[PDB]
């Protein structure tokens, strides 16, 4: 489930920079949904959308950079422009994009394992996170590398935390080939995995290991295979054996 | 450098402008050619699925791989010989199968794509950047545009219909398969079958697959079949500057049926497809082919039989030739469906100077 | 504020301002009201008015189009990226100033446009327009050698109002009933028509019976001619023989009755083919062959 304002606010203000995927284009321009603020649908023209083939570039699902003209903070009816923004913008709002989702993702397992409502949670997490520091990612960054945000309000769930922790913390197979040739292996091995590990480690046979390494973003996990092989190749070097890498 | 004269049957009286004849079996070539561009030749020259539409898709897709497989050479720069490559594949195609207004329009693409970007940049970060653009382009004035086809279609069919249909074209398969199963109407589809091309078949074998009510036809029985049959569908290669229906084999003859009884004819085309070449009747340019297609006995393409006829340049004096692009009237089709919604076929020209 | 209650002002009056001229009045009323300065508060609230008009209407066919017109023209305005005031202002303006072009134009097409009568030509009119009557009128003060011939329409006895205009201005005519019309084409010149909306494809939406006059005409090399103001340039597109976006029934089989009550339910739409045409009459410049296709295309760029 998706809803409520990803900001304090419930309606943008004048200069404020959005983000909207657009669903269906082309009569008076395109009212479609917002991933910045909020998921209620506003309305951009067809009149600052042209800056420089117009209906084949945006039509379906791709991302398109927007800015705020003209707010009514009574009922509800948001103007939107293209032709105002530059070149410099698009990143940032894509960025921008990209971090609110992050945040729904984030309070999303919650929702699921303690079968409790979103709107609420969100509600609970955006007061110290969103007004006093900044956006929620960081927030969440900074308090995994030390907590000092979440000490501001008292959780109802510890579970959920935890939760949220231990998933903050893919698997790609690796095999390596260890052939020893040395006087002194088993302790090399042992120092091997008291380095590895601070992923999974299994043995099946004697000369081989068994390593799936966890990725964060998928492409994460070539840098961490690599230096456990660079690691694996250090050991044995000092004592007088080989270990063959696939 | 490839294989030249050798060409097997009459060359007849009549109509002898383009080329009819070539590899089939390859034998002693150029070391230097890449193989995907060869095995497109020979699927092209034998194929019997492809009709207008997923052909420069191919084309398109081939090229991409290209790229990707594509290194610049230590010395010489990026074009150099790349050019000459490209121009012995483009001989290489015509000897195969003639390149259609689509294919020259790619051409077209590729060669103000190699103008735009000088060589100076290195070989990672260019073609990275040129694989993504083209990809981009191909979402853009094609899929997209096929979309926007299909939903315009979708409202202009109204309650009760019954349609018959011809030809292999992929649009006019994707909107009946639509019809079929999203839409949920009283559609009926009638479908025409022709000798060069086993297009009617596929058409049916298609709707089957789906589950659709079908009746099967042919170019002959017309006269019975009338006799409550309303709309007319049929698929377009491509519009010239004069506004005249340059497509396939069995259509005129059908949309001059449908005038004369009664009900217009309705035809859909790409915001792509048209050309400048001037001309008036299929005497012009024509895909020609071998008279091996029509050498079968009915029923089915593998069969074989020893009947009355299986000889060419033995025979004296005969001479056995048939058409595959034909030239229909400008009159006869009224609704053409378009990337601009719809439109009358006498604008001809007016998305070329639009570009 | 309603724009409905503004067309129902004129009913007895009228002939004068074009119909599509005062909707659009009418709509530049509704507009100027609420601040056009806002797109999200505007544009929406007055499609969703000409979506309520379309459905409260009874049967008419150029509102839309009108409208349609009405929406580019506003989408036009805002691309020279200035100022909202201006802009908002110019727009305000150009609604009475729209009205007042009509006039304009009608007075170019009854100055330019009127050369096709000249040396006795014997002239076949039917389905009513202002422009055509105008046209009509303006050629009898430069006392020019013509002659009349009227076939008798029938939705709710309209020839006889027809023929009642033309008394005023004294002119010998006569009456022809649509049966007949094909016996008669020797001594008729050329065939004129006053249309409802010109088509997508070409072709002509008109009224009770135009498709076999024009066949007629086709078959006696006779040339078909349609007058009309430009402004009747509706995006749709009658793409079989008998089919059209219409309020009334499409030839309606009705059942077996015995005290004569339905009866009365024959087309007072048809539609004609895009070939038919020899000269179409506008004020936007002589231009009949694929123009309308044109013109609609510079529109919707596409």
């Amino acid at each position: 489930t998706s809803h409520c304002r990803f900001y304090e606010n419930k309606y943008p203000e004048i200069d404020d920079i959005v983000m909207v995927n657009v669903q269906q284009i082309a009569e008076m321009g395109a009212y479609v949904k917002l991933l910045e603020y909020d998921n209620i649908e506003g309305m951009i023209l067809l009149s600052e959308l042209s800056r420089r083939s117009i209906q084949k570039l945006i039509r379906v699902g791709k991302n398109d950079v927007a800015v705020v003209l003209r707010v009514d903070k009574e009922k509800g009816y948001i103007d939107l422009s293209k032709r105002r923004v530059s070149s410099e913008d698009i990143i940032k709002c894509e960025e921008k994009y990209q971090k609110s989702k992050t945040v729904h993702s984030i309070l999303r397992y919650c929702a699921e394992k303690f079968q409790i409502p979103l709107e609420e949670l969100y509600k609970t997490i955006a007061w110290p996170l969103s007004r006093k520091f900044g956006h929620a990612y960081e927030a969440f960054k900074l308090s995994i590398i030390d907590e000092t945000v979440w000490e501001g309000i008292e959780p109802p769930s510890k579970d959920v935390l935890d939760e949220l922790k231990n998933y903050i913390s893919v698997k790609i197979r690796a095999d390596v080939e260890v052939s020893c040739f040395s006087y002194e292996g088993i302790d090399a091995i042992k120092d091997a995995l008291k380095s590895a590990e601070d992923v999974k480690v299994k043995l099946v046979a004697a000369p081989l290991y068994v390593l799936t390494t966890q990725a964060l973003d998928k492409q994460k996990g070539i840098e961490q295979l690599e230096s456990a092989i660079e690691k694996i190749t250090e050991v044995i070097t000092k004592y007088g054996g080989v270990c063959n890498i696939t | 450098p490839g294989i030249s004269s050798v060409i097997p049957t009459v060359l007849e009286q009549s109509f002898d402008n383009s080329s009819l004849i070539s590899v089939k079996e390859l034998l002693l070539n150029k070391d230097l050619i890449h193989p995907s561009i060869l095995l497109l030749t020979s699927h092209l020259a034998h194929y019997k699925i492809v009709g207008s539409i997923p052909r420069c898709i191919a084309m398109l897709e081939v090229f991409q791989i290209v790229i990707k497989d594509y290194q610049t050479p230590k010395g010489t720069t990026l074009s150099r010989n790349l050019t000459s490559y490209l121009s012995h594949q483009i001989d290489l195609l015509k000897k195969a199968r003639p390149l259609s207004v689509t294919m020259g329009n790619a051409i077209r693409w590729l060669k103000q794509e190699i103008s735009l970007i000088d060589p100076s940049t290195p070989d990672k970060a260019a073609k990275k950047d040129l694989c993504e653009k083209i990809g981009q382009f191909a979402k853009e004035k094609i899929e997209l545009a096929d979309q926007l086809i299909i939903d315009n279609a979708s409202t202009q069919i109204e309650e009760s219909t019954t349609i018959v249909t011809y030809g292999s074209s992929k649009v006019l398969t994707e909107l009946l398969l639509h019809n079929a199963i999203s839409l949920k109407k009283n559609i009926k589809v009638i479908v025409v079958d022709s000798r060069p091309l086993f297009e009617g078949r596929k058409m049916a074998e298609t709707l089957r697959n789906a589950g659709v009510n079908v009746m099967y036809a042919l170019i002959t029985s017309l006269d019975t079949i009338f006799n409550d049959v309303d709309y007319v569908f049929l698929g377009a290669h491509s519009i010239l500057s004069n506004g005249f229906l340059y497509s396939r084999a069995g259509t005129a003859m059908l949309a001059m049926s449908a005038k004369r009884r009664n009900i217009p004819v309705l035809v859909c085309c790409e915001s792509l497809k048209f050309s400048q070449r001037v001309q008036l009747d299929s005497v012009t340019f024509n895909e020609l082919a071998d008279p091996n297609d029509l050498v079968n006995i009915d029923y089915e393409n593998p069969v074989e039989r020893r009947g009355n006829k299986g000889a060419l340049l033995n025979q004296f004096i005969k001479e056995r030739k048939f058409e595959k692009k034909k030239l229909a009237m400008e009159n006869k089709p009224k609704g053409n469906k378009i990337g601009g919604k719809k439109g009358s076929e006498g604008e001809s020209k007016d998305a070329s100077n639009e570009e | 504020f309603n724009i409905t209650e503004t067309y129902l002002r004129f009913l007895e009056e009228d002939t004068e301002m074009t119909m599509p001229i005062a909707a659009i009045e009418a709509l530049v009323t509704l507009l100027r009201i609420k601040t056009p300065e806002t797109a999200a508060e505007m544009i929406n609230t007055i499609k969703s008015s000409t979506e309520e008009l379309i459905k409260s209407i009874p049967n008419s066919v150029s509102l839309r189009a009108g409208c349609d017109i009405f929406m580019r023209f506003v989408l036009r305005n805002l691309h020279l990226y200035g100022d909202w005031e201006n802009c908002k202002q110019h727009l305000i303006e150009n609604g009475q100033l729209f009205v007042s072009r009509a006039k304009k134009s009608r007075n170019k097409i009854a100055e330019i446009g009127v050369d096709f009568i000249a040396d006795d030509d014997i002239i076949l009119v039917h389905g009513y327009s202002r422009a055509v009557f105008s046209l009509l009128n303006h050629a009898a003060n430069k006392f020019i050698r013509f002659r009349c011939v009227v076939t008798e329409s029938r939705p709710s006895k309209q020839g006889n109002q027809l023929y009642t205009l033309l008394e005023q201005k004294g002119i010998p005519v006569t009456l022809i009933v649509d049966s007949a019309v094909g016996a008669v084409i020797d001594k008729v010149d050329k065939v004129f028509v006053g249309a409802e909306g010109v088509a997508e494809s070409g072709g002509i939406i008109n009224l009770v019976g135009t498709y076999s006059v024009g066949v007629l005409a086709h078959n006696a090399r006779k040339p078909f001619y349609v007058v009309t103001e430009s402004h009747k340039f509706v995006r749709m597109f009658p793409l079989s023989s008998d089919d059209l976006p219409m309020a009334g029934p499409p030839l309606d089989f009705t059942r077996r009755t015995d005290d004569l009550e339905d009866a009365l339910r024959g087309p007072t739409i048809d539609y004609t083919a895009q070939e038919y045409i020899t000269a179409l009459i506008t004020d936007l410049g002589v231009l009949t062959p694929s123009a309308v296709s044109e013109e609609l295309i510079k529109m919707w760029y596409d």
